C-alpha cells in the first residue's frame, strides 16, 4: 500500500495532481504545500498527511452537496481507497481524524471554516443554540416548505 | 514538538527528562516591568473597544433561555452556569428584570425580594448569612429539647424549617444568588453544607455560577441530588477586569 | 536444608501481630507514649494519628531489642537458633 | 446444643462422664490448634470456642464418638481454618469500580517505567520511545508505604485502561464523530467525591481539607487484596504489570 | 461602597406598575404566532395538571418503599431471640444511604431511645458518650415527670430512678467516616454494661461500601462477639425493579396511546440507571420531568392530545402535519398499490375534510406497543412471576426486535415468544408524537463532558465569535478581530503544545512573534480616549510592554482556573502544567 511505504519523497506538481484529481482549486493546494514544504521535516510517510489534508478540503467544501445527497459519501471514499490501493479504509479514518487534531487552529484554516461552513457540517446559527442549552433547536426532522410545493407536482400527474 | 498533544499519550510524551545545561535561566527583568496602572487602564481599554459589538450580540442570542430558564425553576430546579468569561454581568440582569416581577405577577403584593453572596470574598462566611435568612424569611427558633449537646444551631434550625415548609402553599417568596460559588472562604464543606441542605425549598431555589475545572468534584452525589443544578453551558471569553481586585 | 513445618497465612498473623504490639515489643517512629499532665491527654484526644488514619499494615513501627541481644539470651539450642544471627 | 444434637441423632448411648469426655478431648483439639495461635489466653479462646463449637456438634454422631479421631478429621476444617468473618464483594457501579483500580497502579508504579506498556498509538512524526525498565527490582512495593500524585495522570492512565465504549460500525460517517473514547464528565467527578467520603481514597488528613488546591498531593488507602478482589469479577488484568518486576 | 465589594449584603427589587397580562407564564406562541393564546392556557394548564398527577404517585412510592424498609427493619429489629443473654443485635445496611429515619415500637415493660451518631459529634469518646446519655435522660424524664451527670453509671442505674427497664438501638450514621480508634474505644467502653440483667441494646450499622472492606480495618478483638448475632440486607432505591418498573409502567398508562420512545433514548437511560446505585430513580425522574418540560414547550400539537381542543383543529397545524414525511409514505405506496388516484383526491388537503377526517381517525389509535409491553410485563408476573427485571430493557428489546432475543435469556415463555412478539415497525406520524435525544440536548444539561466542553470551545473559538464581515467600521476593532485571534486560545495552544515545564520570558516572545505591531498599533491609534495610553504607544516597546499587560492578565486568569500550580516559590519564574486536553 503507500502508507506502509516508509519514507516516500513528494514535489509540487505530484501533490497538485492528487488535490486537482477533485478539480479542487490552486488555493487549497497551496496551502498544503506550504504546509509540507514547512512540515515535511519529521515524517515517517507524506502520503498519511496529504491524505487527511485534502479530504479535510474536501468535506469543507462539498457539504452543500453532500448536505442533500448522502450518495456522495460513499463514492468520495471510495474513490480515494483506490487511489491509493488499499481494500481495508480505517486507517483512512485516521488519516482524517488525526490532521484535524494537527490542523486544529491555524488562522488560515480558520478563514476557510468561516468561508466553506461546516464547524463539523453545521452551522453556528444553528449550533449555539443546539448547545448551549435549548428546546428551539432545529432538528430537521420535519421538512421544509418548498420541498412539499415541489413534491405536490410529482403526483399531480398520478393520472398517467 | 513532540507526536501526541491532547491525549493520555500526550501526557506520557510532554511529561519526560531534560537537561540542567539546556537551561534558559531566564527572567521577565529581562523585559520591561512597569506600574500596573496602565497595565489594568489597557487591559480595559481592549475589554472596552477590542471585542465590544461582537460581544452585545452573543450576549442578545443567549437571552431567549429566559422562559426556558423560568420554567424550570418554576418547578424547583436550582441553577447551573458553566463555561468561560466572566459569569456576573449575565446573572445580575437575568434576575432583576425577569424573575421577580415576573412571578410577583403571576403569584396572584410585593415583588419577590433577594440578597447576593460574594462568594469570592476571602472572609466569606455562613453564620452572617444565617442571620440574614433569620431576617428575611423570619423562622421559628427551637427548643432546648433538640439542640442536642451544642448540636450546631443553623442546621436543626433548617431541619426544622423545611419540614414547616413540607405543605405550605406552593409559591414564592425569595431568592438568593452566588457568585463564585468555589471561592476561597466559601469552598469550604461548612457553607457547602449548608447550601446544599437549603434548596430542598420550593419557595426559593438558586442560580450558580462556576468557574473551576474541579469545581465539579467538590460536591458529593447526596449533595448533588439534594441540590439538583441543571448542567447548562455558557462561555463569553470575558475579561473578568473587577474580578482582578483579590489575588 | 532438607516433622514437617506450617507457614501462617496472612490472616493468622493479622491477629497475633497485635497480641504483639500490645505486649511492649514494637512501637510506632515517630511516637510518644503517654502524657504527663492533662491539657497535653486533652489535645491527645482531639487531634489523631496518621497511624490512626492509615491502615493497620503500613503505618511505620519500631522495635525494642535488637537481634544480638536476642541471639545471646535464648536457648541456643533451637531448632531456629541457626537464623538468630544477620 | 448438646441437648440439640443427641436428639438431632436420636441416639440412646449416653453419660455425662462421656459427655465432659468429648468435650475434653474436643478442646484438646482446639488448644492443640491454637495454641500456637495465641498461647496462654482465654478470653478469644472462649469466642472463637462459642463461634465453631456447634459446626463441630453438628458433625459429632456414634462414630464419631466410638472414635473421635475420625470425627476430628470429620471437623478438622475450621482448626485449620478460623475464616471468622463473613462470591461477591459489592453491589457497587463500574466506575468507581475501575477508577480505584488505576490508583494502586499510579502510586506503587515509576512514573517513567508506565509509557511503554500503556501506550497504543501508531507514530507518524518523529521521536523515539525509551526503552523501559533496564534493571529489575528486588523489593516489590507492594511492601513499601506508597507514593503521591496529582490527578491529571489518573485521568491520563483511566482513560487509557477503559473499557472499550461507544460502539462503532466502520460506515461511511459512523465513526467520523463518534469519539469511541470516554471523556472528562461530570460522573467521574462526582462518584469521584464519594470516594474521599468513603474514606478508600485518602489525602493529606486534613481539617479543613480542601479538595481544590494546586499542591495538595493524594494517595490512596488499600491494601493488594482490595484492588485483586474487583479484578476476576469485571475480568480486568493488571497482575502482569506487578507480577514480572520482583 | 461599590455595590459588589461586600459580602452576603441584600439588596430590595422594584417593580414596573403591572402588566394586566393573562400570558404571565414561560409558555409561548410557537409557529411565528400560529398558535392562539388560549391554547397557550390549554397547555399550561394541562401540563400542571398531568405533572401534578404524576406526582401522586411520586409521593405515593417514595413514601411506600420507605414504608416498606421501616416494616423490613422493624420486622428484623425486634423478638430477634438470643440465648446466651450476653450479646447484642447487630445489624448490616449493605450500602444503604444512609439518610432516612427509622422508628422505635414500645414494648411496655421497657422504654425505648434511640441513639445516633455522626463524624462530627464524635471525635473522641467521653463526649458521644455525654451525647448518648443527655438524649437518653432528657428522653425517658419527661415520659414520666433531680439531676445525675452523664455517664454509664446511670444507664445500670435506671432500674432505680424511674423503675422501667430498657432497650436500646444504635445507629452509627455515616459508619464509614469515623476514628476506628475511637470508635474501638468507645465500643469497648459499651460492652461493660452487659452484667446486670435487666437491659438490653442492640446495633446497627449503616454500611455504604462493604464488610470485607472494613472488618479487616478494625481490631479483630472487636470483631470475634461481632460474629456472634448479625443480620444482613441488600439496601438500596431500585430494590429488584419492584417499583422502578411500577413507575415505568405508570407513567405509560399515564399518557398512554400518545407517545412513544426510540432505542437510542431508553438505551441511554438504561446506561444511567447504573451510574449511582443508591440514588437512581430520583435522576431519572428528574430528567423524564426535563423530557416533558421541554415536550410541552416545543411541540404546538401539545393541545391536541385533549380530544375536546379537536374542534380547533386549525389549518396552519393541518399544512405543518402534512410534512409527516411518514405519510408520504404512505401516499407513494398507495401510489403504486393503485395506478387510479382516487381516493388519495378524497382525503388529502386538496379538501382538508377528509384530512382531519383521518387525522382523528388514526389519532385515536392505541399505539399497541406500549399496551404491548404492558400486558406483556403482565405476562411476565402472572406466569413468570418476575420482579428481578427492568421493562426499559424490554422496551428496547422489542424496539430493536431482539426482545425474542432477550426473553431467551429467560428462556421459559418460549412456547409463546413468537405470539409475543411484537412485529417491531414504524407506525405514521411517528415525527410529532415520540421522543429521543438526537437534539443533543440531555447530555448538554445533565451528563456534560465538562472540560471537554470547554476546551472544544478554548480551542475553537468561532463556535462563539459572531463570525460576521460588514459592521466593522462602526466598532473599533472592526480592523483587528478579523485579523487578531483573541489572546485565550492562542495561549492555550502554546501551553498545550510545549512540554511538562514552561519559562516566561522566552515562552512569552515566542507567543509574542504571532502578533501584529503596527495593526494593533493602529488598534491604538482608533482610540482617542485613554491619553495615557496615547503617549504610552508613541514609543515602540509599547507593543511589548503591552503584550506584557495581556499576557500577565491572562495567565493571571488562567491560574485560578485550574491550568497551573505556579512554580518556585521565592522564584516566580517558570511553571508546570496539570491539565490536558481530551
Amino acid at each position: 500500500s503507500l502508507l506502509v511505504k516508509k519514507y516516500c519523497k513528494m514535489t509540487t506538481e505530484e501533490i497538485i495532481r492528487l488535490c486537482n484529481d477533485f478539480e479542487l482549486p490552486r488555493e487549497v493546494a497551496y496551502k498544503i504545500v506550504d504546509e509540507y514544504n514547512i512540515n515535511a521535516s519529521r515524517l515517517v510517510c507524506p502520503w498519511q498527511l496529504v491524505c487527511g489534508l485534502v479530504l479535510n478540503c474536501t468535506f469543507i467544501v462539498f457539504n452543500e452537496r453532500r448536505r442533500k445527497d448522502p450518495r456522495i459519501d460513499h463514492f468520495i471514499v471510495s474513490k480515494m481507497c483506490s487511489l491509493m490501493l488499499t481494500s481495508k479504509v480505517d486507517d483512512v479514518i485516521e488519516c482524517v481524524k488525526l490532521v484535524k487534531e494537527l490542523i486544529i487552529g491555524e488562522k488560515w484554516f480558520r478563514d476557510l471554516q468561516i468561508r466553506y461552513d461546516d464547524f463539523d457540517g453545521i452551522r453556528y446559527d444553528e449550533i449555539i443554540f443546539r448547545k448551549l442549552g435549548s428546546m428551539l433547536q432545529t432538528t430537521n426532522i420535519l421538512v421544509t416548505d418548498d420541498q412539499y410545493n415541489i413534491w405536490k407536482k410529482r403526483i399531480e400527474m398520478d393520472l398517467a | 514538538a513532540s507526536s501526541f498533544l491532547d491525549t493520555f499519550e500526550g501526557y506520557f510524551d510532554q511529561r519526560k527528562i531534560v537537561r540542567t545545561n539546556a537551561k534558559s535561566r531566564h527572567t521577565m527583568s529581562m523585559a520591561p516591568d512597569v506600574t500596573r496602572e496602565e497595565f489594568s487602564l489597557v487591559s480595559n481599554f481592549f475589554n472596552e473597544n477590542f471585542q465590544k459589538r461582537p460581544r452585545q450580540k452573543l450576549f442578545e442570542i443567549q437571552k431567549k433561555m429566559f422562559p426556558q430558564y423560568w420554567f424550570e425553576l418554576t418547578q424547583g430546579f436550582s441553577l447551573l452556569f458553566y463555561g468561560v468569561g466572566s459569569k456576573r454581568n449575565f446573572l445580575e440582569e437575568f434576575a432583576i428584570d425577569y424573575l421577580s416581577p415576573k412571578i410577583a405577577y403571576s403569584q396572584l403584593v410585593n415583588s419577590i425580594p433577594c440578597l447576593i453572596l460574594n462568594g469570592y470574598n476571602p472572609s466569606c462566611n455562613y453564620r452572617d448569612v444565617f442571620k440574614e435568612i433569620t431576617d428575611l424569611l423570619v423562622p421559628a427558633e427551637l427548643t432546648r429539647s433538640e439542640t442536642k449537646y451544642w448540636g450546631n444551631h443553623v442546621i436543626l434550625q433548617i431541619q426544622k424549617m423545611i419540614d414547616f415548609y413540607k405543605n405550605q402553599p406552593l409559591d414564592i417568596k425569595l431568592i438568593l444568588v452566588v457568585h463564585n460559588l468555589d471561592g476561597p472562604s466559601i469552598r469550604k464543606n461548612t457553607f457547602q453544607t449548608m447550601l446544599s441542605f437549603l434548596s430542598v425549598i420550593r419557595q426559593i431555589a438558586i442560580v450558580a455560577s462556576t468557574d473551576h475545572i474541579y469545581a465539579p468534584l467538590l460536591w458529593d452525589n447526596m449533595k448533588a441530588q439534594n441540590y439538583n443544578f441543571v448542567f447548562h453551558d455558557i462561555s463569553n471569553f470575558e475579561p473578568s477586569t473587577v474580578e482582578s481586585t483579590f489575588q | 536444608r532438607i516433622n514437617t513445618i506450617k507457614l501462617w497465612l496472612k490472616k493468622d498473623v493479622k491477629n497475633v501481630w497485635e497480641n504483639l504490639v500490645q505486649l511492649d515489643f514494637f512501637t510506632e517512629k515517630s511516637a510518644v507514649g503517654l502524657r504527663d499532665n492533662a491539657t497535653a491527654a486533652f489535645y491527645a484526644s482531639n487531634y489523631q494519628f496518621q497511624g490512626t488514619m492509615i491502615p493497620f499494615d503500613l503505618r511505620s513501627y519500631q522495635m525494642q531489642i535488637i537481634l544480638q541481644e536476642l541471639r545471646r539470651i535464648i536457648p541456643k539450642s533451637n531448632m531456629y537458633y541457626s537464623w538468630t544471627q544477620l | 446444643c448438646l441437648r440439640k444434637r443427641i436428639i438431632e441423632e436420636q441416639i440412646t448411648d449416653c453419660t455425662d462422664d462421656q459427655f465432659q469426655n468429648v468435650a475434653a478431648n474436643f478442646i484438646h483439639l482446639i488448644v492443640q490448634a491454637f495454641h500456637s495461635y495465641t498461647g496462654n489466653d482465654i478470653f478469644a479462646l472462649n469466642d472463637l470456642i462459642d463461634f465453631k463449637w456447634p459446626k463441630y456438634v453438628s458433625r459429632i454422631t456414634k462414630e464419631n464418638i466410638f472414635e473421635p479421631l475420625a470425627l476430628y478429621k470429620s471437623a478438622i476444617k475450621l482448626f485449620l481454618s478460623t475464616d471468622d468473618n463473613l462470591s461477591q464483594t459489592y453491589d457497587l457501579s463500574i466506575i468507581s469500580k475501575y477508577l480505584l483500580i488505576a490508583s494502586y497502579i499510579c502510586s506503587y508504579l515509576e512514573p517513567r517505567y508506565d509509557a511503554s506498556i500503556f501506550s497504543r498509538k501508531t507514530r507518524i512524526i518523529q521521536g523515539r520511545a525509551a526503552y523501559g525498565r533496564r534493571k529489575k527490582k528486588e523489593v516489590n512495593p507492594r511492601y513499601l508505604q506508597p507514593s503521591l500524585f496529582a490527578i491529571e495522570r489518573l485521568l491520563a492512565i483511566f482513560q487509557a485502561i477503559f473499557p472499550i465504549q461507544g460502539k462503532a460500525e466502520s460506515g461511511s460517517l459512523s465513526a467520523l464523530r463518534e469519539e469511541s473514547l470516554m471523556k472528562a464528565n461530570i460522573e467521574v467527578f462526582q462518584n469521584l467525591s464519594e470516594l474521599h467520603t468513603l474514606k478508600l481514597i485518602a489525602t493529606t488528613m486534613n481539617k479543613n481539607i480542601d479538595y481544590l488546591s494546586p499542591k495538595v498531593r493524594w494517595k490512596v488507602n488499600v491494601p493488594w487484596e482490595i484492588i485483586k478482589e474487583i479484578s476476576e469479577s469485571v475480568h480486568f488484568n493488571i497482575s502482569d504489570y506487578f507480577s514480572d518486576i520482583h | 461602597f461599590a455595590d459588589a465589594q461586600r459580602s452576603h449584603y441584600t439588596v430590595y427589587p422594584s417593580l414596573p406598575q403591572s402588566n394586566k397580562n393573562d400570558k404571565h407564564i414561560p409558555f409561548v406562541k410557537l409557529l411565528s404566532g400560529k398558535e392562539s393564546e388560549v391554547n397557550v392556557e390549554k397547555r399550561w394548564e394541562l401540563y400542571h395538571q398531568l405533572h401534578s398527577h404524576f406526582h401522586d404517585q411520586v409521593d405515593h412510592i417514595i413514601d411506600n418503599i420507605e414504608a416498606d424498609l421501616k416494616a423490613e427493619i422493624s420486622d428484623l429489629l425486634y423478638s430477634e431471640t438470643t440465648q446466651k443473654r450476653r450479646c447484642f443485635n447487630t445489624i448490616f445496611l449493605l450500602g444503604s444511604d444512609s439518610t432516612t429515619k427509622i422508628e422505635l415500637k414500645d414494648e411496655s415493660s421497657r422504654y425505648n431511645v434511640l441513639i445516633e451518631l455522626t463524624p462530627k459529634e464524635s471525635p473522641n469518646v467521653r463526649m458521644m458518650l455525654r451525647r448518648s446519655m443527655y438524649k437518653l435522660y432528657s428522653a425517658a424524664d419527661a415520659e414520666e415527670h433531680n439531676d445525675v451527670s452523664y455517664d454509664l453509671s446511670l444507664v445500670e442505674n435506671f432500674k432505680r430512678l424511674f423503675g422501667k427497664d430498657l432497650a436500646m438501638v444504635f445507629n452509627f450514621k455515616d459508619v464509614d467516616s469515623i476514628n476506628f480508634n475511637t470508635l474501638d474505644n468507645f465500643i469497648i467502653l459499651l460492652k461493660s454494661a452487659f452484667k446486670y440483667d435487666h437491659v438490653k441494646i442492640s446495633l446497627i450499622f449503616n454500611i455504604n461500601t462493604n464488610l470485607s472492606n472494613i472488618e479487616k480495618n478494625l481490631r479483630q478483638s472487636t470483631i470475634r462477639l461481632l460474629k456472634r448475632n448479625y443480620h444482613k440486607l441488600d439496601v438500596s432505591s431500585n430494590k429488584g425493579f419492584k417499583y422502578g418498573n411500577q413507575i415505568f409502567q405508570s407513567f405509560l398508562d399515564t399518557v398512554d396511546g400518545k407517545l412513544n420512545l426510540s432505542d437510542r433514548f431508553v438505551e441511554f437511560i438504561l446506561s444511567k440507571m447504573a451510574n449511582n446505585t443508591n440514588h437512581n430513580l430520583q435522576l431519572l425522574t428528574k430528567m423524564l420531568d426535563y423530557s416533558l418540560m421541554s415536550y410541552f414547550f416545543q411541540n404546538a400539537f401539545s393541545v391536541f392530545i385533549d380530544p375536546v381542543n379537536v374542534d380547533f383543529l386549525n389549518d396552519d397545524y393541518l399544512k405543518i402535519l402534512s410534512r409527516c414525511p411518514t405519510f408520504m409514505f404512505f401516499v407513494e405506496g398507495l401510489i403504486k398499490q393503485h395506478a387510479p388516484a382516487d381516493e388519495i383526491l378524497s382525503l388529502l388537503t386538496n379538501k382538508n375534510r377528509g384530512l382531519e377526517e383521518f387525522f382523528v381517525e388514526f389519532l385515536v389509535r392505541e399505539n399497541p406497543i406500549n399496551g404491548h409491553a404492558k400486558f406483556v410485563a403482565r405476562f411476565l408476573e402472572e406466569e413468570l412471576n418476575i420482579t428481578n427485571f427492568n421493562l426499559i430493557e424490554l422496551y428496547h428489546n422489542l424496539l430493536i426486535g431482539k426482545l425474542d432475543s432477550y426473553l431467551d435469556r429467560w428462556s421459559a415463555c418460549k412456547e409463546y415468544k413468537d405470539r409475543l412478539h411484537f412485529e417491531p415497525i414504524d407506525t405514521i406520524f411517528q415525527e410529532l408524537f415520540t421522543l429521543d435525544n438526537r437534539s443533543g440536548l440531555l447530555t448538554q444539561s445533565i451528563f456534560p463532558s465538562y472540560k471537554s466542553n470547554i476546551e472544544d470551545n478554548l480551542l475553537s473559538w468561532e463556535q462563539v465569535l459572531p463570525s460576521l464581515d460588514k459592521e466593522n467600521y462602526d466598532t473599533l476593532s472592526g480592523d483587528l478581530d478579523k485579523i487578531m485571534a483573541p489572546v485565550l486560545g492562542q495561549l492555550f495552544k502554546l501551553y498545550r503544545e510545549a512540554n511538562m515545564t514552561i519559562n516566561i520570558y522566552d515562552f512569552y516572545i515566542a507567543f509574542r512573534e504571532t502578533l501584529p505591531k503596527e495593526e494593533i498599533l493602529n488598534f491604538i491609534r482608533k482610540d482617542p480616549s485613554n491619553t495615557k495610553l496615547l503617549e504610552l504607544a508613541e514609543t515602540p516597546d509599547a507593543f511589548d510592554k503591552v503584550a506584557l499587560i495581556l499576557f500577565m492578565q491572562a495567565i493571571f486568569a488562567f491560574e485560578n482556573m485550574g491550568l497551573i500550580k505556579f512554580q518556585s516559590t521565592k522564584s516566580y519564574d517558570l511553571v508546570e502544567k496539570c491539565v490536558w486536553r481530551g
